[PDB]
RNA sequence: UAAUAGCUUCUUAGGAGAAUGACGUAGCAUGCUACGC
RNA sequence: GCGUAGCAUGCUACGUCAUUCUCCUAAGAAGCUA
C-alpha cells in the first residue's frame, strides 16, 4: 500500500492540487488537476485491494501450515505411543507356553480364545455372592481351565485387602462385593 | 353295529381301545395342516373330517397318547395307497398301515387304519410354536404336558411363556429337542426308503406324528425303483425355527450322540470344523437339494450366504464356543515375534482366512500399526485369565490387574428454575403434569449387569425359504436410493472430537486420528478391510442422560478403526436415504416447518379402512438375532453392484461382522464375546435398524397371509396371492420378480409403513387385517416370538381408528390435529414432563446457572411449543412458563451484565425469544 | 406441592454424597443409589418421606464431612 | 478472572503488577494505591500497557482507553476515555466498590523490603486481611531472596564419597548444611534435565563433601548443580478463629480420675474445653508439653491433633507420648522426601487415627476434635493461617512462651524484634495476658534455674530439685576461624575433647552450638550427639554441653542462652566468652 | 454521534438544506448535493467500522462474562450444594428429617443408615445425659419419629452398661459418649 | 469414561451471488457556448 | 455544413465503499429423537 509508487503519486497529486488551490489558479486547471488526483487515487484504491487480498491469503495459508505442523508432529507422538505399547504387551507374553500351544497347532493358527486359557499365568475370579465363593474357588486352591491355581490375594469392590478368613457364612454381609480373587497358576 | 367297527380296528394286535367319536362316525378335529392344491395354498389350521379316531388305554385303564386313525375315502386312492404302502412297508418309519373294508350301514366303504399315532402331528407343533398366541395356547400346553415338558402346573406362573421374563421356557421348550431330532432322523430313513423304493412325493409337516412315523401316501406317484425323489423344501424350511428354539441337536455334544454319555471333549487348538458340519448336513438334512458351504465364503451371492449362514447358525450350537472369534498367528516384525489376528471362525460365516499376512517385516506403517493395534490379539494375549461369575457371557481377558467398577453420577437440581415453576402453578399435589425424567443413579455393578442383558440373545436359525422371498422384498423397500464405495476425501464426518474406541482413546479422540492418516493410508486401509478380517474391540459406555425408567443404559463405542472403513463403504447409501423425502424410511425427515404433517400425509397413501397401528421391539438392540443383522448388512450392501467385486463384497460382511455383530467388548477392563445382536454405535445402526424392522414387518405379512383358511378368502385376487405367495415361497428356488413387484405393490397399497429404525407407525386397511390378509398386532407378536426370542406383550402396541388424532406415539411425540393459518395441519407435541425435567435436572453444574444459557431454554421452548393448542391448560402452561423464565433469565443476564461493566450490551436482540411468533414460525411450512 | 419437593432434595442430597466420596465405599454408595431411586420412583409421600429419613441418616452418621451447625445456623 | 479487593472485599479485576503477590484490589482501592506510591502497574484481565507497535508505557494515568485496546498519550485514538481518572482506576464491576482508609499501612506492607524492624511491627498490628497478605508477601520476599544464590559444579571425582565442589564465579556461595538441597543439571548437549536431589555439608579436610542424594547417579565433568525455587501458595483462612465461650463443655467428654500425676492440671482443662481456642504461656522446664499430653489423656474420647512447626519439637512430643499415651492409637505423618531423620516408631503416615502428629507445612485436610500447637514462638502468621486452614478443629490450644527464641527471619538484618510481635497468639498473650499460666521449674537442676532467673526474666521463675554441682563454667578467649559463612571455634572445640576423658559420666553429652557450622563439624571431633539450640527447642537432655562460639548479638542472645540452657536436667558445661554474660550466672570456679 | 466525520456531514446537510430552502436553481443545487453524498459516505465509512467495533465489543463482553460465571460456578459448588441441600430440608418441615436433624445438631448422630423394616438394628451415639433424658424414656427410644427398644447400651469404652445405671448423678462417673443398639417397634 | 446417525436453534469467520445507494474512471447518445474552415 | 474545445442531461462497461437480503463453507455452543 503505502510502500508502492500509487500513494507516492496520490501524494504529489494531492500536494499539487492544494498547492494550485491555495494559489488561485483558474478553474480549468482546477478540473484538470482534479481528474488527475481522480485516476491517481483510482489507481492507489486498484492497487490497495490487491494488498488486502494477498496478506488475508498469506494469513489462511501461515494458517494452514502452523495447522498441519501441529498434526504432523501429533502423528509422531501418537506413532510412538503405539509402537511402545505394542513392544511392552510383547514383552509381558509368556514366551514358553505361547510357544508350545503354537507350535502344538497343526497349521500355526490358534484361536483367540484360549491364548489365556492355555497361557496366562494369572487368573482373576469376580464372585458375586457367597454360595459362587463356595462352589468356584472355596479354599486356598482351585481347578479351572483344566490346571491347579492357587490364591495370592483376595480383594474386594473397594480394592481393599479380605483375608480368607473372613469369607464365611455370617461374616458376608459385612463384605463389599463382589470380591476379586486372584490366583497363580501352580 | 359300531362295536364290530371297534374289533375290527383293533385287528390282530392286542390293542384296547376307546372310541373318541360317537357312533362309528367320522370325529372331527381342528389341524394344522401345510397343504397347496390348485385352490387352497399356506400353513392354516384348517378342521379336517375324514379320519374316524379311536384312541388306545394301557393297562389300569389310563389313556395313552397313542391314536388309531382310521381314515375312510374312495377305494382308487385307497388301493393306490395300498401299493404305495407295500412299497414301502418295511421303513421302519413308517406308521403300520392296516387296509380293511367294513360294511359301515350297508356298503363297502373302504378303510385305511394307521395304527399307535400320536394326538398331534409335527405340523401342529411348529404351528403352534409359529402362531403363539398366548390367550389361545392350547395344542402347546397339551403337547409340552404329555411329552413331560412340564407338570401342567408350570403354566400357573404368571408369565410362563416370555422369554424375558421367565427364562426357564427356554429348558421347558428345550426338553422337546431329543423328540425333534429323533423326528428329523425318521425324516431322513423315510427318505432314503422313498429314494430306494422309486417313490416321488411331497413331504409335508402334518403327516409325520410326534414319534417320528410317516402316515399319508395320497399322493405319492411311484416310477422307475432306485430313482424316487422326496421333495422337502417346505418340510425343514417350516421346521428351521423350532430346530433351534427347542434346540434339537443338543445331543449331537454328546459322545455317540448319546444323551447320557459326558460331552465330547474336542481338542481346544481345533478351530476348522468343517467336515463336522458337513457330517451333521448330510446326517439331518440329507435331501436338502440346495448345495451348502460350510465356510460363507465359497458362497455364490447374497443369496447364498444366507442360506449357508442359517445353517451354520445351526451347526454352531454344537462346537465348543471358545474355537470361536479370531484366529491368531505368531509373525515376527523386525525378529520380534508378535501374536497377530490372522483369521476368525465366525458362528455363522464359518472360517476366514487373511490374504494378506506377512509373516516376516521389518517396519510397521501407520495402517499396520493401527490394524495391530486396533485387533485384540495383543491385548487377550498378554492379559490375565479373567473368570467372570457375575455374567453367563464367555470372558476371554483381564486386561488390567483389578476390574473397574464404574459408577453413573445424579443429575445436578436447577433450583432457581424449580422455584419460579412452582411459583407459576406446577407442581401441585393431583396435577396432570409431574415430574416423570429424572437422572437416575447407578453403582459399580451397573455396567456388567447391563452388558449381562445380552444373554437374551438366542443363536435363531431362521426360516430360510421365507427369509430368501422377505429380503427382496426389503431391497424392493429400498429401491429408490444409490450408493457405493466413495473416496476418503468424500467422506464427512460429523462431529471429530468424539471417543476413538479401545484402544485408541488413551491417546486421543477420533480427531487426532482422521487428521494423522492421509487420504492414501485411510483408502488403503480401507482397500486392506476389502481382502482381510479385522477383529475390534467395542467398549461400553454407560449413559448419562435422563430417562422415565431407572434401568442403565449403555452404548458400544467401536474403535475408529471399524468406524472409518464402515463410513467409507456405507455414508453414499447412508446419505442417499437421509436426504430422501417421502419414503418408507424417514430418516432425515425433520418434523419442523411442516415435516411431521408431510410424514403423516404420506403414511396414509390411499389406504381404504385405515387403523394406525404401532408396535415395541422388546429389548431390540439386544434380542436381534445374528441372521436377521446379517440381512441387514447384505440388504444395505447390494448398491455395490459395481464398486465391489464378490469377494470384496462377503470380506465387508465379514468385517462388519466381526466388528460389530460378535466382538469383543470391553466392560470395566475386562474382554468379554459378545453372543450376538446389533451394537449400538456402529456406523450404520440407525439404518440397519430401519432394514430389520422392515423385515419383521414384511414377515408378519407374510405369515398373516399364509396363515389365512383360503376357502374363506372372497376376494379372488387375494386367494390367488396367497397361492403364488407359497408358490414363491416353498416351490420356486429362483428369485420371481414379478411377484416380488406384485406383493411390494399389495403391501403399499394396503399396509401402508413408516419406519424410523425401531419406531413404526402402520396405517394398514382394517378390514383386510380383520379378514386376515394384512398383518396385525397378533402377527407382530408370533412373528417377535418365534424370530426374535421376545415376547412382545400388547401393552406397549396401540392403535387408533380415528386418523383426525394422528399416531398415538411415535418418536416419543404425540400427535394433535390444530387449525393452522386456514387449514388443519398435525403438530408433534412432547410429554410435559420431559420437557420440565430437561429443565429442571441438567448434567453439568454449570447448565444450573442459567443467565449463561438462555438458548438452552429456547431450544426447549421451540420443542414444548405444540403444548401451546393442547386442550389440556396444564400442558399449555409449559410453554408459557419457558417463556418468562426466558424473560426473567434476560432480565437478570442484563442486570448482572450492567453491574459487570458501566454499559449495557449495544445490540440487543433477545427481546423474539420470548414471543410466540419466533417459535410459531418452527411449525409453518414455509421453508 | 410436597411429593415433588421430596424427588428433588433426595437428587440434591445424593449430589451432595457424591461430593463426599461416598462413592468410594461400595456398600454404602449401593445402598444410597436404592434409595435414591426409590424415592424418585414413588407414589406414596410417607414411603418417600421415610426413605428421604434413611438417605439422610447416611449423611449424619459421617461427623466431620459436614459442619451441621455452620450449615444449619446460615438459615 | 475476577476476585475480591483485600482491604475490601469487594469484587474487581484489578491487581497490582509491581506487588510481589499481586493482589486483587478494587477500582478505587488501586487508584489509591497507585496514586501514592511508585507502584503504577496494574494488571487488568489484559495487562495495563500501551498497545501500540511500538511503546512501552506502564503508569496508569498516562494511558487511555481507546477502542478494544489502552494506549499511552501519544498514541491514543480519536476517541479517547481515560483510565485512572475521576477518583478510580477502571476495571470491573466498577459501581459496586466501597473503599476504605486501610490504604495507608498497605502501602507500607506493599512496598518495604522488609530489612528493618518497623516492617515486622506494622505488619503484625493490622487487620486480618492485611496480616494474612502480609506474612503472605513476607513468604515471598523469603522464597525470592534465594533467586541471588549462585550455581555449583564438579571439577572431579577421585573419590566417590569425597566429591569436589566448584561455584559459578561471580555468584555468592550458599551455606553448607541440611537447610539447603541443590538438584543437579546435565544441560550439555545431551540431557538438559535434572539428574536428582543432592546435598553438601563442608569437609575438614581441603575442598571435598561427603555428599548425599536420593538416587545413585554418578556425574561427570560436565554435570553441576541448581538450587531449586519453592513456590507460595496461597493462604485464606484468619490467622485466630474468633474466640467464642461456652457455657459448660461442648464436644468434649472427661475421664474417671484420669491420673494422679496430671490431677493439677484438671482446671485448665475445664478451661480449655469451656473456650473456643485457649493460650498457655509457661517458661522453660514447666511442663506445657507436658500440659497437652494431660489433656489428651484427660479426653480419650476427642481426636487430637499434635503440631509443631519444627521436626525435633515434634519428635520430642512423640516420645512423650510413648511414654505416656498408649502407642496403639498413635500417628507420625512425615513429608515424603523427610531430608531430616524424623520420629519412626508409630504407624507412621495415618492420618486416619486418633491422636496425630505431623509438622505444620505437612498437615492433611481434615478434622479434630482439639488441636494443640505447640511451641507458637518459633510460628509464623503463615503458620497459624495454614494450620486454620487445613486443620477445622472443635477446639484449640496454643502453647509457648514468648521468652522462647523465635523465627529464624532470615531477611531481617536491622534492629531488634520485641517478643510481643512474634505473631499474633503471643500479642494476645501479651496484650491481656495468657488464658492459662503455670510458673515452676521441673526438669532443670536448681543451679540452673536460680542463674536463669535473673538474666532474662525477672526473679520469677521457682524450681524443685538441688543444685547438683555439675553445672561448670568455663572460661576461654576462643579464637575465631570463620569458614562457611558460620563461625567455627576450634580451640574451644579442643579445650572441650581435653576435658572430656576427665569426665566419664560426660561421655553422652549433647552438644549445643548457636552456630551450625561448629555443631555439624564437631561430629568428627568428639562423636556426641549433636543438636543446634535453634532445633533443640522443647527437647530435654540429661547432659548437654553448650559452647559460644564467638562474642556477637546473635551468639550471646539473652534468650537463646536461656533457651540453649534449660535443657539441662542434671549438668552443664558451658564455654563462654562475654565477660558480661559469664558474670550474671553462678557457677563452679573452674 | 459526537463525531468530526459526523460534522461534517451535519454541516453539508444543513448547508444543502438552506440552499434548497433557497433553492433557485440549478447548478449550485447539484454541486452541494455532490458534496453532501460524498461527505455522508465518509461519515458512513467511519459509522460501519464503529458498529464493527460495537459488535465486537459485545461479543467480548459476552464471552467473559460467561467464563467468569462459569469458573465461579465450578469454584463454589460444594458449598452451594450443602446450603441448597440444607435450605431445601428446611422448606419440607418433615417431622423424622427435623428431628434427626435437630439432633445431630446436638451431637446425637447414628452410626449406621436409619433402617426402614421392623424389628431392624440402629445405633446412635448419644453424648450427654440431657440427650438421653429427652429422647429415652423407660426401654423407649424415641428417634426419627418412631419408637425404638433399646437392646444393650455400650460406652466408649465397649463395656454394656445396664439400663439403671444411667441418672443425673451416676452419669458423671459414667463414660460418655454412650452408644444405644435399639431395634425399631 | 462419555457411540452412530438425523434434525433444529444460536454465535462467529470467510466466500459467492443478488438488490439498493454513493463515488470515481473509461466509452456512447443529446443539448448549449468560443475559435477555425 | 464540418472540425477542435468546454459545460449540461442521459445510457453502458469496470473499479471502490456502505447498507440489506439469500446461499455455500468452516469453527464454536446447545436442544431433541432413535
Ligand atoms: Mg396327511
Ligand atoms: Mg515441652
Ligand atoms: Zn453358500
Ligand atoms: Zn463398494
Ligand atoms: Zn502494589
Ligand atoms: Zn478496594
Ligand atoms: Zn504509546
Amino acid at each position: 500500500f503505502s510502500s508502492l509508487p500509487s500513494y507516492a503519486a496520490f501524494a504529489t497529486a494531492q500536494e499539487a492540487y492544494e498547492q494550485a488551490v491555495a494559489n488561485g489558479d483558474s478553474e480549468v486547471v482546477l478540473k484538470k488537476l482534479k481528474k488527475s488526483l481522480n485516476v491517481a487515487k483510482s489507481e492507489f484504491d486498484r492497487d490497495a485491494a490487491m494488498q488486502r487480498k494477498l496478506e488475508k491469503m498469506a494469513d489462511q495459508a501461515m494458517t494452514q501450515m502452523y495447522k498441519q505442523a501441529r498434526s504432523e508432529d501429533k502423528r509422531a507422538k501418537v506413532t510412538s505411543a503405539m509402537q511402545t505399547m505394542l513392544f511392552t504387551m510383547l514383552r509381558k507374553l509368556d514366551n514358553d507356553a505361547l510357544n508350545n500351544i503354537i507350535n502344538n497347532a497343526r497349521d500355526g493358527c490358534v484361536p483367540l480364545n484360549i491364548i489365556p486359557l492355555t497361557t496366562a499365568a494369572k487368573l482373576m475370579v469376580v464372585i458375586p455372592d457367597y454360595n459362587t465363593y463356595k462352589n468356584t474357588c472355596d479354599g486356598t486352591t482351585f481347578t479351572y481351565a483344566s490346571a491347579l491355581w492357587e490364591i495370592q490375594q483376595v480383594v474386594d469392590a473397594d480394592s481393599k485387602i479380605v483375608q480368607l478368613s473372613e469369607i464365611s457364612m455370617d461374616n458376608s454381609p459385612n463384605l463389599a462385593w463382589p470380591l476379586i480373587v486372584t490366583a497363580l497358576r501352580a | 353295529d359300531a362295536q364290530s367297527f371297534l374289533n375290527r380296528v383293533c385287528g390282530v394286535s392286542a390293542a384296547r381301545l376307546t372310541p373318541c367319536g360317537t357312533g362309528t362316525s367320522t370325529d372331527v378335529v381342528y389341524r394344522a395342516f401345510d397343504i397347496y392344491n390348485d385352490k387352497v395354498a399356506g400353513f392354516a389350521k384348517f378342521l379336517k373330517t375324514n379320519c374316524c379316531r379311536f384312541q388306545e388305554k394301557d393297562e389300569d385303564d389310563n389313556l395313552i397318547d397313542s391314536y388309531f386313525v382310521v381314515k375312510r375315502h374312495t377305494f382308487s386312492n385307497y388301493q393306490h395307497e395300498e401299493t404305495i404302502y407295500n412299497l414301502l412297508k418295511d421303513c421302519p418309519a413308517v406308521a403300520k398301515h392296516d387296509f380293511f373294508k367294513f360294511r359301515i350301514d350297508g356298503d363297502m366303504v373302504p378303510h385305511i387304519s394307521r395304527q399307535r399315532l400320536t394326538k398331534y402331528t409335527m405340523a401342529d407343533l411348529v404351528y403352534a410354536l409359529r402362531h403363539f398366541d398366548e390367550g389361545n395356547c392350547d395344542t402347546l400346553k397339551e403337547i409340552l404336558v404329555t411329552y413331560n415338558c412340564c407338570d401342567d402346573d408350570y403354566f400357573n406362573k404368571k408369565d410362563w411363556y416370555d422369554f424375558v421374563e421367565n427364562p426357564d421356557i427356554l429348558r421347558v421348550y428345550a426338553n422337546l429337542g431329543e423328540r425333534v431330532r429323533q423326528a428329523l432322523l425318521k425324516t431322513v430313513q423315510f427318505c432314503d426308503a422313498m429314494r430306494n423304493a422309486g417313490i416321488v412325493g411331497v413331504l409335508t409337516l402334518d403327516n409325520q406324528d410326534l414319534n417320528g412315523n410317516w402316515y399319508d401316501f395320497g399322493d405319492f406317484i411311484q416310477t422307475t425303483p432306485g430313482s424316487g425323489v422326496p421333495v422337502v423344501d417346505s418340510y425343514y424350511s417350516l421346521l428351521m425355527p423350532i430346530l433351534t428354539l427347542t434346540r434339537a441337536l443338543t445331543a449331537e455334544s454328546h459322545v455317540d450322540t448319546d444323551l447320557t454319555k459326558p460331552y465330547i471333549k474336542w481338542d481346544l487348538l481345533k478351530y476348522d470344523f468343517t467336515e463336522e458340519r458337513l457330517k451333521l448336513f448330510d446326517r439331518y438334512f440329507k435331501y436338502w437339494d440346495q448345495t451348502y458351504h460350510p465356510n460363507c465364503v465359497n458362497c455364490l451371492d447374497d443369496r447364498c450366504i444366507l442360506h449357508c449362514a442359517n445353517f451354520n447358525v445351526l451347526f454352531s450350537t454344537v462346537f465348543p464356543p471358545t474355537s470361536f472369534g479370531p484366529l491368531v498367528r505368531k509373525i515376527f516384525v523386525d525378529g520380534v515375534p508378535f501374536v497377530v489376528s490372522t483369521g476368525y471362525h465366525f458362528r455363522e460365516l464359518g472360517v476366514v482366512h487373511n490374504q494378506d499376512v506377512n509373516l516376516h517385516s521389518s517396519r510397521l506403517s501407520f495402517k499396520e500399526l493401527l490394524v495391530y493395534a486396533a485387533d485384540p490379539a495383543m491385548h487377550a494375549a498378554s492379559g490375565n485369565l479373567l473368570l467372570d461369575k457375575r455374567t453367563t457371557c464367555f470372558s476371554v481377558a483381564a486386561l488390567t490387574n483389578n476390574v473397574a467398577f464404574q459408577t453413573v453420577k445424579p443429575g445436578n437440581f436447577n433450583k432457581d428454575f424449580y422455584d419460579f415453576a412452582v411459583s407459576k402453578g406446577f407442581f401441585k399435589e393431583g396435577s396432570s403434569v409431574e415430574l416423570k425424567h429424572f437422572f437416575f443413579a447407578q453403582d459399580g455393578n451397573a455396567a456388567i449387569s447391563d452388558y449381562d442383558y445380552y444373554r437374551y440373545n438366542l443363536p435363531t436359525m431362521c426360516d430360510i425359504r421365507q427369509l430368501l422371498f422377505v429380503v427382496e422384498v426389503v431391497d424392493k423397500y429400498f429401491d429408490c436410493y444409490d450408493g457405493g464405495c466413495i473416496n476418503a476425501n468424500q467422506v464427512i464426518v460429523n462431529n471429530l472430537d468424539k471417543s476413538a474406541g479401545f484402544p485408541f482413546n488413551k491417546w486421543g479422540k477420533a480427531r487426532l486420528y482422521y487428521d494423522s492418516m492421509s487420504y492414501e493410508d485411510q483408502d488403503a486401509l480401507f482397500a486392506y478391510t476389502k481382502r482381510n478380517v479385522i477383529p475390534t474391540i467395542t467398549q461400553m459406555n454407560l449413559k448419562y442422560a435422563i430417562s422415565a425408567k431407572n434401568r442403565a443404559r449403555t452404548v458400544a463405542g467401536v474403535s475408529i478403526c471399524s468406524t472409518m472403513t464402515n463410513r467409507q463403504f456405507h455414508q453414499k447409501l447412508l446419505k442417499s436415504i437421509a436426504a430422501t423425502r417421502g419414503a418408507t424410511v424417514v430418516i432425515g425427515t425433520s418434523k419442523f416447518y411442516g415435516g411431521w404433517h408431510n410424514m403423516l400425509k404420506t403414511v396414509y397413501s390411499d389406504v381404504e379402512n385405515p387403523h394406525l397401528m404401532g408396535w415395541d421391539y422388546p429389548k431390540c438392540d439386544r434380542a436381534m438375532p445374528n441372521m436377521l443383522r446379517i440381512m441387514a448388512s447384505l440388504v444395505l450392501a447390494r448398491k455395490h453392484t459395481t464398486c465391489c467385486s464378490l469377494s470384496h463384497r462377503f470380506y465387508r460382511l465379514a468385517n462388519e461382522c466381526a466388528q460389530v455383530l460378535s466382538e469383543m467388548v470391553m466392560c470395566g477392563g475386562s474382554l468379554y464375546v459378545k453372543p450376538g445382536g446389533t451394537s449400538s454405535g456402529d456406523a450404520t445402526t440407525a439404518y440397519a435398524n430401519s432394514v430389520f424392522n422392515i423385515c419383521q414387518a414384511v414377515t408378519a405379512n407374510v405369515n398373516a397371509l399364509l396363515s389365512t383358511d383360503g376357502n374363506k378368502i372372497a376376494d379372488k385376487y387375494v386367494r390367488n396371492l396367497q397361492h403364488r405367495l407359497y408358490e414363491c415361497l416353498y416351490r420356486n428356488r429362483d428369485v420371481d420378480t414379478d411377484f416380488v413387484n406384485e406383493f411390494y405393490a399389495y403391501l403399499r397399497k394396503h399396509f401402508s409403513m413408516m419406519i424410523l429404525s425401531d419406531d413404526a407407525v402402520v396405517c394398514f386397511n382394517s378390514t383386510y387385517a380383520s379378514q386376515g390378509l394384512v398383518a396385525s398386532i397378533k402377527n407382530f407378536k408370533s412373528v417377535l416370538y418365534y424370530q426374535n426370542n421376545v415376547f412382545m406383550s400388547e401393552a406397549k402396541c396401540w392403535t387408533e381408528t380415528d386418523l383426525t388424532k394422528g399416531p398415538h406415539e411415535f418418536c416419543s411425540q404425540h400427535t394433535m390435529l390444530v387449525k393452522q393459518g386456514d387449514d388443519y395441519v398435525y403438530l408433534p407435541y412432547p410429554d410435559p414432563s420431559r420437557i420440565l425435567g430437561a429443565g429442571c435436572f441438567v448434567d453439568d453444574i454449570v447448565k444450573t446457572d442459567g443467565t449463561l444459557m438462555i438458548e438452552r431454554f429456547v431450544s426447549l421452548a421451540i420443542d414444548a411449543y405444540p403444548l401451546t393448542k393442547h386442550p389440556n391448560q396444564e400442558y399449555a402452561d409449559v410453554f408459557h412458563l419457558y417463556l418468562q423464565y426466558i424473560r426473567k433469565l434476560h432480565d437478570e443476564l442484563t442486570g448482572h451484565m450492567l453491574d459487570m461493566y458501566s454499559v449495557m450490551l449495544t445490540n440487543d436482540n433477545t427481546s423474539r425469544y420470548w414471543e410466540p411468533e419466533f417459535y410459531e414460525a418452527m411449525y409453518t411450512p414455509h421453508t | 406441592s410436597k411429593m415433588s419437593d421430596v424427588k428433588c432434595t433426595s437428587v440434591v442430597l445424593l449430589s451432595v454424597l457424591q461430593q463426599l466420596r461416598v462413592e468410594s465405599s461400595s456398600k454404602l454408595w449401593a445402598q444410597c443409589v436404592q434409595l435414591h431411586n426409590d424415592i424418585l420412583l414413588a407414589k406414596d409421600t410417607t414411603e418417600a418421606f421415610e426413605k428421604m429419613v434413611s438417605l439422610l441418616s447416611v449423611l449424619l452418621s459421617m461427623q466431620g464431612a459436614v459442619d451441621i451447625n455452620k450449615l444449619c445456623e446460615e438459615m | 478472572a475476577v476476585g475480591a479487593c483485600v482491604l475490601c472485599n469487594s469484587q474487581t479485576s484489578l491487581r497490582c503488577g509491581a506487588c510481589i503477590r499481586r493482589p486483587f484490589l478494587c477500582c478505587k482501592c488501586c487508584y489509591d494505591h497507585v496514586i501514592s506510591t511508585s507502584h503504577k502497574l496494574v494488571l487488568s484481565v489484559n495487562p495495563y500497557v500501551c498497545n501500540a507497535p511500538g511503546c512501552d508505557v506502564t503508569d496508569v494515568t498516562q494511558l487511555y482507553l481507546g477502542g478494544m485496546s489502552y494506549y499511552c498519550k501519544s498514541h491514543k485514538p480519536p476517541i479517547s476515555f481515560p483510565l485512572c481518572a475521576n477518583g478510580q482506576v477502571f476495571g470491573l464491576y466498577k459501581n459496586t466498590c466501597v473503599g476504605s482508609d486501610n490504604v495507608t499501612d498497605f502501602n507500607a506492607i506493599a512496598t518495604c523490603d522488609w530489612t528493618n524492624a518497623g516492617d515486622y511491627i506494622l505488619a503484625n498490628t493490622c487487620t486480618e486481611r492485611l496480616k494474612l497478605f502480609a506474612a503472605e508477601t513476607l513468604k515471598a520476599t523469603e522464597e525470592t531472596f534465594k533467586l541471588s544464590y549462585g550455581i555449583a559444579t564438579v571439577r572431579e571425582v577421585l573419590s566417590d564419597r569425597e566429591l569436589h565442589l566448584s561455584w559459578e564465579v561471580g555468584k555468592p556461595r550458599p551455606p553448607l548444611n541440611r537447610n539447603y538441597v541443590f538438584t543437579g543439571y546435565r544441560v550439555t548437549k545431551n540431557s538438559k534435565v535434572q539428574i536428582g536431589e543432592y546435598t553438601f555439608e563442608k569437609g575438614d579436610y581441603g575442598d571435598a563433601v561427603v555428599y548425599r542424594g536420593t538416587t545413585t547417579y554418578k556425574l561427570n565433568v560436565g554435570d553441576y548443580f541448581v538450587l531449586t525455587s519453592h513456590t507460595v501458595m496461597p493462604l485464606s483462612a484468619p490467622t485466630l478463629v474468633p474466640q467464642e465461650h461456652y457455657v459448660r463443655i461442648t464436644g468434649l467428654y472427661p475421664t474417671l480420675n484420669i491420673s494422679d500425676e496430671f490431677s493439677s492440671n484438671v482446671a485448665n482443662y475445664q478451661k480449655v474445653g469451656m473456650q473456643k481456642y485457649s493460650t498457655l504461656q509457661g517458661p522453660p522446664g514447666t511442663g506445657k508439653s507436658h500440659f497437652a499430653i494431660g489433656l489428651a489423656l484427660y479426653y480419650p474420647s476427642a481426636r487430637i491433633v499434635y503440631t509443631a512447626c519444627s521436626h525435633a519439637a515434634v519428635d520430642a512430643l512423640c516420645e512423650k507420648a510413648l511414654k505416656y499415651l498408649p502407642i496403639d492409637k498413635c500417628s507420625r505423618i512425615i513429608p515424603a522426601r523427610a531430608r531430616v531423620e524424623c520420629f519412626d516408631k508409630f504407624k507412621v503416615n495415618s492420618t486416619l487415627e486418633q491422636y496425630v502428629f505431623c509438622t505444620v507445612n505437612a498437615l492433611p485436610e481434615t478434622t479434630a476434635d482439639i488441636v494443640v500447637f505447640d511451641e507458637i514462638s518459633m510460628a509464623t502468621n503463615y503458620d497459624l493461617s495454614v494450620v486454620n486452614a487445613r486443620l477445622r478443629a472443635k477446639h484449640y490450644v496454643y502453647i509457648g512462651d514468648p521468652a522462647q527464641l523465635p523465627a529464624p527471619r532470615t531477611l531481617l538484618t536491622k534492629g531488634t524484634l520485641e517478643p510481643e510481635y512474634f505473631n499474633s497468639v503471643c500479642r494476645l498473650m501479651k496484650t491481656i495476658g495468657p488464658d492459662m499460666f503455670l510458673g515452676t521449674c521441673r526438669r532443670c537442676p536448681a543451679e540452673i534455674v536460680d542463674t536463669v532467673s535473673a538474666l532474662v526474666y525477672d526473679n520469677k521463675l521457682k524450681a524443685h530439685k538441688d543444685k547438683s554441682a555439675q553445672c561448670f563454667k568455663m572460661f576461654y578467649k576462643g579464637v575465631i576461624t570463620h569458614d562457611v559463612s558460620s563461625a567455627i571455634n576450634r580451640p574451644q572445640i579442643g579445650v572441650v575433647r581435653e576435658f572430656l576423658t576427665r569426665n566419664p559420666a560426660w561421655r553422652k553429652a549433647v552438644f549445643i552450638s548457636p552456630y551450625n557450622s561448629q555443631n555439624a563439624v564437631a561430629s568428627k571431633i568428639l562423636g556426641l550427639p549433636t543438636q543446634t539450640v535453634d532445633s533443640s527447642q522443647g527437647s530435654e537432655y540429661d547432659y548437654v554441653i553448650f559452647t559460644q562460639t564467638t562474642e556477637t548479638a546473635h551468639s550471646c542472645n539473652v534468650n537463646r542462652f536461656n533457651v540453649a540452657i534449660t535443657r539441662a536436667k542434671v549438668g552443664i558445661l558451658c564455654i563462654m566468652s562475654d565477660r558480661d554474660l559469664y558474670d550474671k550466672l553462678q557457677f563452679t570456679s573452674l
